[PDB]
RNA sequence: AUGGUUUGGCACCUCGAUGUCGGCUCGUCGCAUCCUGGGGCUGGAGCAGGUCCCAAGGGUUGGGCUGUUCGCCCAUUAAAGC
RNA sequence: GUGCAGUCGCGAAGACAACCAGGAGGUUGGCUUAGAAGCAGCCACCCUUGAAAGAGUGCGUAAUAGCUCACUGGUCAAGUGA
């Protein structure tokens, strides 16, 4: 879980949603989930 | 069901052999040596061939016409190729053999007729930088 | 599918049924691009089989002669016209349909008067 | 590297933040330009970067433009010492740029290597800035 | 050249000055002005929304047929004044219009070009300098760029008019200049 | 939306009970319960189903609307039919069996793992590597059947552990 | 951009006195965590790890040289915190 | 993430999604190949049956294969993307 201010669809699968007061990129590759935090 | 370009009176080198087709199970021998006795009849080019697998290993072996850039290579002069397509234009190519090369090229692809034949080898042509007048 | 290009379709459909004698629509679903080409190839000297827009002959069918064929828009268009023989279109149909074990007929149609399955395998009898 | 090759005053006092731009406001040479909406004094290293960022993403052929030019210097003093005594050494040299002015002009063909390129080479600068087509 | 210049309602104005100026630009409409032989200056105001679709669509020089106090007008766009930043429309110079008249123009050329691949486009300068009739200006000057090579200056006297249409920029200009194409190690040596 | 303007089909034995907003639905599996909010309101439609209706097209109802219909959906579906699902014990000499109601699992650890058979569900087991998981509420269903995935820590390399029935995990290689 | 511990900038209270480096004893506090505890990713086979998140309850050695803080070394340690 | 005012693109000729099927032959374009086959990279980036098919967008293979997408019609049906 990348942690960063930053974070981006890299690929073509990540989707950015939002849950609990917190962007999220969910993805099938778990190197691209990340969080901002 | 796999396809390949194999060198004509030649045999086993290694990637061109056995690890897209030699893996699977289809053995060596008989298939590469009728292969040397038929394309040693053709003697031609090096021909692309290939292989039908069915529920039993049964292959089929299907040949075909060598590629239209290897034919431009041993017809139009072209011995090397340009590095820069649409800039050095070495290449002056009759449209006389591009038609007979049409006539094959029907005789093997989706060809509608010899002008279109004809349209689509110089059209392989234009993309590589091959300029028929 | 922009509308200008959809009224040259309905061109296209009007301009083949009036253009030729027999025209009967039928089905496709388990055929792929080989099939086709090697159909294409080999009674493309004069048949006419082609596919094309349901929705698009929904406006596309009052500009023909074919004001009879007002309910037969559930299933793909894939339209079988031919300009010679009334015997060798249905029956060839038959041919390819048997070579795949893919391809139905929908209907029958020649001249107006509808026709059903049976009357289209007496059509390839005759 | 960015610098004149002489001024005659080599010590200057520090410029102006205040105003809106009067002459930059319209691209002039490319096609997809860059336009500030701050004020700030940019330096040569950051233009340096700017630039590099572009051609190290657009790679092969495509013309850029630098409207801008440090003429101005600013003057650091030495370390740990006391205030007064003098007024220190140029060492770094600016420009400014108001509100409103133009940095730089691309030009290469497709506009998504076009504004990502501008994108990159804005996130090498201090200010917030936009990116500019030469239409109305 | 069949024109259909826009018609846009205008009523002469009250108060002239900075103060009424920004409330009306805030309330939506934008300040303009009206001269020319007419020789009798008229303040109005015109509606943004309205003036913005007439430019959108026609370009910016682009005739009008303006309606003031129920009396109608015409007059031509000859400059704007916009806002650097906002990119609004602060106000508008228009001159007034006789049919058949030979005022000068100044007008946008327009790139459409597909080059070869070892060739690049330099677009020198966007406005030339026009005298033309009044219902009868261009909005585009189309310059063509295909099948030509390396250098190949477009002058100013090669483009394309109208009928009864006269160049008036020198014909020295350099519209377009078709570059040699840079090489990537050519483009750390530029501005460094 | 598209889901929460449906009306929901409603096969013959199936007694639906609107007690105001709270509705209960009784089959021969059972008599489901379910709970809604005050804003919308559930209309029985008198053709033989049931339709959601919403005051506002505002921010809550568009999300509230929808959810209700497709909780309901699952409702009556399950005291018809139920839903039942699978899961499967890759490994090498892993197993499973069952003892009475509750379930019994060798995954490589040092002592056997067991599980409490919940109210409302039970455990079915087709073979030692093979098992199913068949209840109504797929709420709890999905629950257990998660809770089982996630025993054993998962392996992409060699294939260890449990597996959804179409479950297709990913894999690499640790060559060396 | 932080934090305000470092070398410094200003000189605002204290020069009719605010006793200054280190050590000892004695604490107590923060977490930007050394170990223990839970965890996500791996170019993580396994043992060992690398980096990131949460986490302060407890613990966080004795010795040689130097006045020395810092440091280096020896022998151990679950660990030898800032 | 919302609420407001715009302008743009597409929509009962059926928008966007979904789901069945297609997703082609020149061709393993040229160079560089160890391998460079649609996919470290460099250049060109046209042509044909077809209803649609990009010198191919991503993932995967040392190279291939392969999962796929972009582009097309099908069953249902009002709005949907900048």
């Amino acid at each position: 879980m990348k942690v960063n201010p930053s974070v981006k669809p890299i690929c073509d699968k990540c989707r950015v949603i939002r849950r609990h007061g917190r962007v999220m990129v969910i993805c099938s590759d778990p190197r691209h989930k990340q969080r901002q935090g | 069901l796999i396809k390949l370009q194999i060198q004509a009176g030649q045999a086993n080198p290694a990637p061109p052999v056995g690890p897209a087709l030699g893996q699977h199970g289809v053995n060596i021998m008989e298939f590469c040596k009728a292969y040397n006795a038929a394309t040693e009849s053709q003697r031609g080019n090096v021909i692309p061939v290939e292989i039908t697998v069915y529920e039993d290993r049964s292959f089929t072996f299907a040949l075909k016409t060598p590629p239209a850039a290897k034919l431009l290579l041993k017809a139009a002069g072209v011995q090397k190729g340009s590095g820069e397509p649409h800039k050095t234009k070495v290449a002056k190519v009759t449209w006389d053999q591009v038609r007979e090369i049409a006539e094959t090229k029907k005789a093997d692809l989706n060809a509608n007729d010899i002008d279109a034949a004809a349209k689509i080898i110089a059209g392989t042509a234009r993309s590589m930088g091959i300029t028929v007048e | 599918m922009a509308k200008a290009d959809k009224a040259t379709a309905v061109a296209d459909i009007a301009e083949q049924f009036k253009a030729s004698t027999a025209t009967v629509v039928t089905e496709y679903r388990g055929l792929t691009v080989a099939n086709l080409a090697e159909l294409r190839r080999a009674l493309g000297d004069s048949a006419t089989y082609t596919v094309a827009k349901n929705t698009l002959v929904k406006r596309a069918a009052s500009e023909a002669g074919i004001e009879g064929l007002d309910e037969l828009f559930a299933g793909p268009t894939a339209i079988a016209f031919v300009k010679g023989e009334a015997v060798d279109a249905a029956k060839a149909i038959k041919k390819f349909a048997k070579d795949n074990k893919a391809l139905v007929i929908k209907g029958g149609y020649m001249d107006g008067k509808a026709l059903s399955v049976a009357d289209v395998e007496k059509i390839a009898d005759l | 590297m960015l610098i004149p090759r002489k001024v005659k005053h080599r010590k200057q006092h520090h410029p102006e933040q205040r105003g809106i731009a009067s002459g930059g406001t319209s691209v002039s040479f490319g096609d997809y330009g860059i336009q500030a909406l701050e004020h700030a004094y940019i330096t040569n290293r950051q233009i340096e970067s700017a630039r590099i960022a572009i051609n190290r993403h657009i790679k092969r052929g495509g013309k850029v433009w630098i409207n801008i030019f440090p003429d101005r210097p600013l003057t650091k003093k030495p370390a740990e010492t006391r205030m007064g005594s003098g007024k220190g050494s140029p060492e770094w040299w600016v420009a400014n740029v108001k509100p409103g002015r133009v940095l730089f002009e691309l030009s290469y063909p497709d506009e998504k290597t076009a504004r990502d390129a501008l994108t990159r080479a804005i996130h090498k600068l201090p200010i917030k800035a936009r990116i500019v087509t030469r239409e109305e | 050249t069949a024109n259909i210049p826009n018609k846009l309602t205008a009523n002469v104005r009250t108060r002239t000055g900075k103060g009424a100026s920004r409330q009306a630009r805030r309330d939506g409409k934008v300040p303009a002005v009206l001269y020319g032989h007419g020789t009798d200056p008229q303040h109005l105001e015109l509606n943004a929304r309205d003036f913005a679709a007439v430019l959108r669509s026609h370009g910016t020089n682009a005739i009008l047929t303006l309606d003031i106090e129920g009396t109608e007008q015409l007059a031509l766009t000859k400059a704007l004044d916009v806002h650097p930043i906002r990119r609004n429309i602060q106000h508008a110079d228009l001159l007034v219009v006789q049919r058949g008249e030979k005022v000068t123009v100044e007008v946008t050329v327009l790139v459409e070009g597909d080059a070869t691949p070892g060739t690049l486009v330099t677009q020198d300068a966007n406005t030339i300098e026009i005298e033309a009739e009044a219902l009868s200006i261009p909005e585009q000057l189309t310059v063509s760029v295909e099948g030509v090579e390396a250098g190949t200056q477009i002058t100013a006297g090669q483009i394309s008019l109208p009928e009864g249409v006269n160049l008036i920029s020198d014909p020295e200009l350099l519209v377009v200049n078709v570059v040699e194409a840079p090489s990537a190690e050519a483009l750390e040596e530029e501005g460094a | 939306s598209r889901i929460g303007k449906q009306p929901v089909p409603v096969p013959s034995g199936v007694d639906v009970t609107i007690n105001g907003q709270n509705l209960s639905v009784k089959g021969p599996k059972g008599t489901l319960t379910l709970d809604v909010a005050e804003p919308i309101s559930v209309s029985r439609a008198e053709d033989g189903a049931i339709v959601v209706t919403r005051p506002d097209d505002e921010r809550r109802s568009r999300s509230l609307h929808g959810l209700s219909r497709t909780l309901i959906a699952n409702l009556v579906t399950g005291v018809t039919e139920g839903y039942t699902q699978k899961m499967e014990i890759f490994g090498v000499g892993y197993r499973v069996q069952l003892k009475g109601q509750n379930l019994e699992f060798a995954l490589g650890y040092s002592h056997p793992v067991l599980i409490e058979a919940p109210e409302g569900i039970t455990f079915a087991v087709e073979s030692p590597t093979k098992f199913s998981v068949s209840g109504i509420d797929k709420q709890k269903v999905g629950q257990i059947s998660a809770v089982i995935r996630r025993l054993r820590r998962p392996d992409p390399y060699k294939g260890k552990g449990v597996r959804y029935e179409g479950e297709q995990i990913r894999r690499k290689v640790g060559k060396t």
